[PDB]
RNA sequence: GCCGAGGUAGCUCAGUUGGUAGAGCAUGCGACUGAAAAUCGCAGUGUCCGCGGUUCGAUUCCGCGCCUCGGCACCA
């Protein structure tokens, strides 16, 4: 919200300087985006007085005589420019802001135009140019400078969060500035009313869209441009003035956060209907905009007879044709409260944001209207010359705040702050509550304008904020935790060492947006996502990943082609979604892989994985071992699932060929486990210190055969004496039948307490031979 | 036309038969191949302790 | 006497008197990462130890040692590391061994010390007789080690009473020196009875590199391959 | 949900009296090496966003919707 610095220090006149006045509006509540002056007007422009504009025959020009201080003529195109109104005069020889290059006597189309009038764009007020700037003719004598009656003015530009509607006025905004201690100033609407009867009716339709509203009348007005303190006021507001009533309106909106609107009473027949559009209904707004109405779209209507007509997009934008102009001389003042809802709604509907909807939207003073009337009411008797009634024409009874329990010894409880009860009383006055109370616990009613006080808890807010947030001590609490709290850390400990573990061996960690293509869903086979998007950020990042190697992958493709890693190994721990949401742990390997700088011998590829894989679960003392598994998205040659501690988790195998082909990738491999991993509980074991009776003994096996097998196989029938196991090799050679390969193991037993006879391994070694047998392997 | 012709009729019907000839040639090597016995022991890196 | 928790702000001069501490911690945090089995020995030595495996005599002693053999205190960590090693091979046989060690050692001043220490066949694969070891596998892990500590490192042959003159260098941590890479020396192996083996035993605290960031080129790298001919006792 | 600009070969990207869909590292067989590199011809993975048009190979008129941006209106 722009806030010009001497428009609120005329509320809160004391203020020491726009600097201050954001550190003040900052403990407040209110940061300050930005601050800036802005209306350098140079010397050269002083005020002038259309004496007369004479058309340029044959053109689309004219030329101005104007008093400026001495008499001058200037050519201008501008329609706006009439007679008998002021301008902003740029003598020959200014420099000008809007547009640079110096202002000088130029011939044009026949006449000497010494200087310029200027525009809003032009002067640097306002982004507007489209006509000259419209002061009251009689604003100030004749070729006196302007900046000597338009100083340079400083703008905070101040975020009003939702809790502050009643922000989005400089006089509310001015009422917090208050309670720090600061002079406040209200204006007093002078009003000289007549009581006199309404030329016009009022018939709310729809009380749940305009629970409160009220209709003023003006008559006998006389319609001409605002004074220079209001149309400067406007401007660094950010608004443009209009004239006389319009200007009026937008200044009390923006002054106490009550959007008004002055509707011509030629248009609004016998009386104003607020009522719902009828769907169908046309309705051509202010913005030129002519619009169609969607019958829930909350309507300012006017009605003739047996008639009945739209004349405002309620609490979002006035009508076009009803506006006042320079001809009018009565109007209907309409100042509501609307439904929030209803007014975000219909905002939205016709893509309209206006000063208007933005405050109905966000919450106006439910009973802030009537003190609103008179405000503009006087107001417009003082610029406009207008007789104002004195009657309005009100519809709906908001029942004030209620009453909220005050106890300024819980404040200083959830605060930690020991402030006396005199200073949160004699604050909570300030900010315009009652505090009809009597000790401990107060009954404090808050303003009918905050609408953010409905609880003692928001009440206390109020003074930690008035007292200023740096005033609440510094302190550390102690206490035991409840029981159910004891190693609630336990999951987040162990995947992090996970990680911390991985980080270990050699895995570069890698996060990936958790979206997923859904074309990815094909282009790696696997199942479509469940979970899609309503509003994907685009198409690529439409679903919810069910996989980490489609991205694990992915990244690497998109590194090969920025650099050309050599080689690779990753991983990625993150949140996967399907049914259930669930974490995974995926890994990559890729290129030349582990060897030796020079030395061609290289290690890798598949059993490069595997290789790291065994070696990690060896570090977390857990059992692993693959047996392969068809993946459809996995060399089927290279292709299996893992075993943690016996259970199945996941898989570990080359990318499909096929897929590398498409994504123009070279071979690869990964993994995707699920987490979290088993949890195998440590039993101590002393190991004996009795030699090993280890011998070594080659199992010729068919060919199509899985070593895992095998193992398992010799394992389990050598007997529980039996210590380790291992492969030294596997041949697959002359010496042995068709299809057909030897594996050679390393085993070792060995006895707790005593020694072993080599007759008690042989009626072991044996045992693995007969088993070996009755399955159908052989024993080189 | 002639050529707007043949240079269709040769870009789309060589190019491609060439590509999807071999798109069906090479990774059809592998496939047949790299055939391994997942389950069997792999690198031997060391795992540490503490 | 009922229970309580105190609460209360630190005085400032003990604020991050930790990090010395998470320093060491997560180094060997790391190192078991990699593979190296963590292993504690008592910081006794054997005087005679000092001859054995050529070092300088212990310069703090015992008025009360345990026994002869714990006379005095260690002024290495891997005669010790060695050792375990030897009587590991005695009670069982480790085929091979990655081990390291963190303690404090004494002499002039008491020091933190991290040993490693690299022995058996190797790294590779179960059957295929290839495989990949010795002091370029222990070289291997170590460049792989302060790769990720982020740290600068490299080998500069150097005399080493302990270490086969053929295979002995001194190690080089962000430029600054701080111990040695080498094989134990064969004259020694042979009186423990033991195979050949590889170690290190670097000083703590290893250097500190505080990070620069620094924002990578989008713009493709112009690289060229080019040999250069040099004569064999230039070292690389 | 308004004016206006860009979205083209493992990558960085100009462009438009058009024969240039390409230039600058980089990349694909012979052959100089044991294995490479600085090399000489010989060449284009390119749907120049997607659905449809556009000349003898189209990027560009031209249609609507999409990745990108400034401002704008909101306020992370
Ligand atoms: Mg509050």
């Amino acid at each position: 919200m722009r806030v010009p610095f001497s428009w609120l220090k005329a509320y809160v006149p004391e203020l020491e300087s726009p600097e201050v006045l954001e550190e003040r509006l900052a403990g407040l509540g209110f940061e300050t985006d930005r601050i800036e002056r802005v209306f350098p007007i140079p010397r050269g422009v002083v005020f002038a007085r259309v004496l007369e504009a004479h058309p340029i025959p044959g053109t689309r020009l004219k030329r101005l005589v104007l008093d400026a201080g001495r008499t001058v003529e200037v050519v201008s195109g501008a329609e706006n420019a009439r007679k008998g109104i002021g301008v902003a005069l740029a003598l020959p020889g200014t420099e000008l802001p809007g547009l640079g290059q110096k202002v000088g006597e130029r011939v044009i189309q026949g006449v000497r135009s010494f200087g310029m009038a200027l525009s809003p764009r032009e002067l640097g007020v306002g982004e507007y140019g489209g006509g000259l700037l419209e002061f009251p003719e009689d604003a100030l004598p004749p070729g006196t400078p302007l900046s000597e009656a338009w100083p340079e003015e400083v703008v905070l530009d101040l975020e009003v969060t939702p809790n502050r509607p009643d922000a989005l006025g400089l006089l509310g905004l001015a009422r917090d500035l208050h309670a720090l201690g600061y002079a406040l100033v209200e204006p007093e609407a002078a009003l000289k009313a007549e009581a006199l009867p309404l030329p016009f009716a009022l018939k709310v339709e729809d009380p749940e869209g305009a629970p409160h509203f009220t209709l003023g009348y003006a008559f006998g007005l006389r319609v001409a441009p605002s004074p220079l303190w209001m149309q400067r006021a406007l401007f660094a507001a950010g608004m443009r003035p209009i004239n006389n009533v319009v200007d009026v309106t937008n200044y009390v909106m923006l002054e106490r956060a009550q959007p008004m609107h002055a509707f011509d009473l030629r248009f609004v027949g016998e009386g104003i209907a607020v009522r719902r559009a009828r769907e169908g209904e046309r309705l051509k707004t202010l913005d030129g905009v002519e619009r169609t109405l969607h019958p829930e779209d909350l309507v300012i209507a006017g009605w003739r007879g047996e008639e009945s007509f739209p004349l405002g997009l309620a609490g979002v934008m006035g009508g076009a044709e009803s506006e006042v102009r320079e001809d009018t001389e009565a109007i209907a003042l309409e100042v509501a409260c609307f439904d929030p809802v209803s007014i975000r709604k219909t905002a939205r509907r016709h893509g309209l944001r206006t000063e208007a909807s933005h405050r109905f939207e966000r919450g106006v003073d439910p009973l802030g209207q009537v003190p609103a009337q008179r405000r503009a009411l006087s107001l417009l008797q003082a610029l406009a010359g207008a007789r104002v009634a004195e009657a309005l024409l009100e519809a709906g009874s908001p029942k004030p705040p209620e009453a909220i329990p005050f106890r300024p010894e819980y404040a200083n409880r959830l605060l930690g702050t020991s402030y006396p009860e005199a200073e949160q009383i004699a604050i909570l006055k300030r900010l315009g509550c009652r505090v009809e109370g009597e000790g401990p616990t107060y009954r404090v009613t808050p303003p009918s304008h905050r609408l953010d006080l409905r609880l003692e808890e928001d009440l206390v807010e109020e003074v930690a904020r008035i007292e200023g947030y740096e005033t609440i001590p510094l302190a550390l609490p102690a206490f035991f935790p409840a029981p159910d709290n004891r190693a609630v850390e336990a999951p987040y400990r162990k995947e992090q060492r996970l990680r911390e573990v991985l980080s270990g061996l050699g895995f570069q960690e890698v996060y990936t947006y958790s979206f997923m293509d859904p074309e990815d869903a094909r282009r790696f086979r696997l199942d479509p996502p469940r979970l899609l998007l309503l509003n994907p950020l685009a198409p690529e990042k439409a679903a919810l990943r069910t996989h980490l190697f489609p991205g694990l992958v992915r990244v690497l493709k998109e590194n090969l082609d920025l650099d050309r890693p050599e080689r690779a190994l990753l991983f990625e721990v993150g949140r996967v979604f399907r049914e259930r949401e669930e974490t995974h742990l995926a890994g990559l390997l890729f290129g030349e892989g582990v060897g030796l700088p020079w030395a061609k011998e290289r290690l890798s590829g598949y059993f490069l994985l595997k290789g790291y894989l065994e070696a990690l679960f060896a570090r977390l003392g857990l059992a692993f071992r693959v047996e392969a598994e068809a993946f459809p998205f996995l060399h089927p040659g290279v292709s299996g699932r893992v075993l943690v501690e016996g259970e199945e988790v996941g898989f570990l195998g080359a990318l499909h060929p096929e897929i590398a082909q498409e994504l123009e990738l070279p071979p690869v491999h990964l993994f995707e486990l699920r987490l979290p991993l088993p949890d195998k509980p440590l039993a101590f074991q002393d190991p004996s210190r009795h030699p090993a009776a280890f011998r070594d003994l080659a199992v010729v096996v068919p060919a199509p055969t899985p070593y895992g097998e095998v193992e398992a196989l010799v394992r389990e029938a050598a007997g529980p004496y039996l210590e380790s196991l291992a492969l030294f090799d596997l041949y697959q050679g002359p010496p042995l039948p068709e299809g057909h390969k030897s594996l050679a193991f390393h085993l070792r037993f060995r006895h707790p307490k005593r020694t072993l006879r080599d007759e008690e391994v042989e009626e072991a070694v044996s045992r693995v031979a007969e088993a070996l047998r009755a399955r159908g392997f052989g024993l080189r | 036309g002639q050529e707007l012709n043949a240079i269709k009729a040769a870009l789309e019907a060589a190019l491609e038969a060439r590509e999807k000839a071999l798109e069906e040639a090479a990774l059809k090597e592998a496939l047949e191949r790299e055939r391994v016995d997942v389950s069997l022991p792999g690198a031997s890196l060391f795992s540490g302790g503490l």
